[PDB]
């Protein structure tokens, strides 16, 4: 479960992120494409060179649902309930690859965090975003 | 892939006895099932709607087939599985885009069908011989991503 | 979760277990320490020798807690708690772990469930060790 | 494991920043923070009950500069990565009894901080070199398992 100091550490932590989000979204999605090449299998219609707005795009709408998750930490599988449909019933992205972006968006965080990323935060923050991917894959079979 | 002699030996006795549409189809279908969202490469089958209709397709049959006889052949290559996969790896890469994880699953769904099939003779020494089979041929299948 | 449906499917397979706990938990711990050989690192204090009376009381446990699991289906937390505790304060066995220990209980429930054993019941099964394993793992941090 | 001109060099350059000392320590403790199960092997250390008990800790950070010096000294090895950590890994089997998961999960902590310390310097292209580093390191010491 998220406790109140992960729910804590996990608001702190993006609300230091601010308007940022969408920026370290598509940071994280490179990240990922690079250190996790089988990860581009599910975007073979995106062009996912250094610079690509379809990244961006998709960036922002991947920070944008961490978000509202944040914005809603108590009820999270509500907030993200249309979501994990997209998931289990179309896009059907195995669900080993929300561990790799779940580490590459630490790392993107990590990087940008200079004071707000200690090992506590760390620590919630990875516990929010494998809860965030326990909800998106709670509904694949 | 380090199998030892003996493992070597197991796993060739043991296939010896595999019908491949039977059992190619068996674990092609059976991965469909039971993690269903392997499926997404399978929009063109149709019903895939039930576990029978998965089971009973003869487009899943044939792509068994298709799948274990190159399964089949590796067994002739054990020593060579990044070589006899290469360029069977660089398909699935670059056109099929098939994340390499779907092949673990059919790994270890092949190891069940194995067990399903073989019942008692297929024993723990006999398992843990195939899971390096399984994994050495997921790992050579995953080998040329990029 | 566990559908109606999945809970008639483990019901009806793990009944045909029966008497044959020991003996089923046993041969999967076997078939995991002979796969997967870094699982023995959790038991080094055992006698992992083919037959060691560790090994059969052991199978005997972990079948009893899963037949425990079965019977309280619609309640598995509770059910679970000091199982869930004990491996979560003490034992402290990676996550990974349990996947593989429950691909070895599919395997071992393949070999001796020939008729039980369908796809279907093969998904439902896969599902709930998954089920069992999440409540095993669910107080880790 | 194989790494482009590219990824070698942003390896090394790096690397050459890292006070082997202190990453050591933050990426141990911050394991044993992270993952806490992980604290089974650490039990003499003393107090861990808290993320300030383990970051204050002076036997993790004296464990730390270990593990990291050991580490560093791979990182002039990267075309024999087996070879360089046989005998650790053989340590880490038959007298540790550590589950090679856990190193894994060093080398993401490891890589976290490394992007916390280096900041933007830490850019993907150095983040992926370092990901094939830290996953040849472990495939290293856990290829003496058995
Ligand atoms: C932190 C975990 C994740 C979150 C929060 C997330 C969120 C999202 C969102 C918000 C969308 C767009 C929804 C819309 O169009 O309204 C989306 C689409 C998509 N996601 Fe995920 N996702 C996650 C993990 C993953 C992973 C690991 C993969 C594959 C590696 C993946 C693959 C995709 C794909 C292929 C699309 C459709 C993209 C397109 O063609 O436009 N997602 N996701
Ligand atoms: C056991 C590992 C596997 C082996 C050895 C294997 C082997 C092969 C071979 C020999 C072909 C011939 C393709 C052609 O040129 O027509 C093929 C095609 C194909 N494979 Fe794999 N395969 C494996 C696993 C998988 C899995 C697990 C999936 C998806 C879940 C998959 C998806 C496909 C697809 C979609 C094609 C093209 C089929 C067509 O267009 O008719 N493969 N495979
Ligand atoms: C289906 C998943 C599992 C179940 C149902 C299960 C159940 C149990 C039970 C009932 C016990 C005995 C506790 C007592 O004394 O009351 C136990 C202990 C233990 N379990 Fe688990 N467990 C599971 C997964 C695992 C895995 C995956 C590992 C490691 C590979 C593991 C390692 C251990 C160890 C080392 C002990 C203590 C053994 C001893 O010294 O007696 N468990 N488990
Ligand atoms: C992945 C990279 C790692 C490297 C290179 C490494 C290296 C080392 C080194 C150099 C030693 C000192 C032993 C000696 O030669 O005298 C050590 C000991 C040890 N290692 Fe590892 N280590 C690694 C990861 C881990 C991890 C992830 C764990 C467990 C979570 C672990 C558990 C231990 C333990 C328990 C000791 C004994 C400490 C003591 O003296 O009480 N190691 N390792």
């Amino acid at each position: 479960v998220l406790s109140p100091a992960d729910k804590t550490n996990v608001k702190a932590a993006w609300g230091k992120v601010g308007a940022h989000a969408g920026e370290y979204g598509a940071e994280a999605l490179e990240r990922m494409f690079l250190s996790f090449p089988t990860t581009k299998t599910y975007f073979p219609h995106f062009d996912l060179s250094h610079g690509s707005a379809q990244v961006k795009g998709h960036g922002k709408k991947v920070a944008d649902a961490l978000t509202n998750a944040v914005a809603h930490v108590d009820d999270m599988p509500n907030a993200l309930s249309a979501l994990s449909d997209l998931h289990a019933h179309k896009l059907r992205v195995d669900p080993v690859n929300f561990k790799l972006l779940s580490h590459c968006l630490l790392v993107t965080l990590a990087a940008h965090l200079p004071a707000e990323f200690t090992p506590a935060v760390h620590a919630s923050l990875d516990k929010f975003l494998a809860s965030v991917s326990t909800v998106l894959t709670s509904k694949y079979r | 892939v380090h199998l030892t002699p003996e493992e070597k030996s197991a796993v060739t006795a043991l296939w010896g006895k595999v019908n491949v549409d039977e059992v190619g189809g068996k674990a092609l279908g059976r991965l469909l099932v039971v993690y269903p969202w392997t499926q997404r490469f399978f929009e063109s089958f149709g019903d895939l709607s039930t576990p029978d209709a998965v089971m009973g397709n003869p487009k899943v049959k044939a792509h068994g087939k298709k799948v274990l006889g190159a399964f089949s052949d590796g067994l002739a290559h054990l020593d060579n599985l990044k070589g006899t996969f290469a360029t069977l790896s660089e398909l699935h890469c670059d056109k099929l885009h098939v994340d390499p994880e779907n092949f673990r699953l059919l790994g270890n769904v092949l190891v069940c069908v194995l067990a399903h099939h073989f019942g008692k003779e297929f024993t723990p020494p006999v398992q843990a011989a195939y899971q390096k089979v399984v994994a050495g041929v997921a790992n050579a299948l995953a080998h040329k991503y990029h």
